[PDB]
């Protein structure tokens, strides 16, 4: 569950979570231990970068099916 | 029969289960990147 | 989670469904999280 992303989303991602897609694509067995290693990269993955768009039961396309950063 | 597709939109725009058989092997995907949506293989 | 069961069995009547009995053991129960309302079989061509 590793990426380049907002320093806010670092504080979030786990299975069975609030809303549509964070339950549906992440409908995993109960047990978890949500922890994270991260560091800032605005000098490495930015100068200048906007490639941070990401995507009834289980109707996932391509919480929500569309959100973006940059 | 190369295999099957199952889902709601059946076109990878929504999540779309693809199943394929090659020899005795079976290969399965659910993805949104477009498949061989044209099924063709030359017999 | 998508569940599949199957058989391979000798039917001489290649046209049509047989009389008599067949029970299918499972292959897989894939943990995928999908919903289904349609399906299509994919075929090769001459």
């Amino acid at each position: 569950d590793s990426f380049v992303i907002r320093g806010d989303e670092v504080r979030q991602i786990a299975p069975g979570q609030t809303g549509k897609i964070a339950d549906y694509n992440y409908k995993l067995p109960d047990d978890f231990t949500g922890c994270v290693i991260a560091w800032n990269s605005n000098n490495l993955d930015s100068k200048g970068n906007y490639n941070y768009l990401y995507r009834k039961p289980f109707e996932r396309d391509i919480y929500f099916p569309l959100q973006s950063y940059g | 029969i190369r295999g099957w597709i199952f889902g709601t939109t059946l076109d990878s725009k929504t999540q779309s289960l693809l199943i394929v058989n090659n020899a005795t092997n079976v290969v399965i995907k659910v993805c949104e990147f477009q498949f061989c949506n044209d099924p063709f293989l030359g017999v | 989670y998508f569940k599949i069961y199957s058989k391979h069995t000798p039917i001489n009547l290649v046209r049509d469904l047989p009389q008599g009995f067949s029970a299918l053991e499972p292959l897989v129960d894939l943990p995928i999280g999908i919903n289904i309302t349609r399906f299509q079989t994919l075929l090769a061509l001459h």
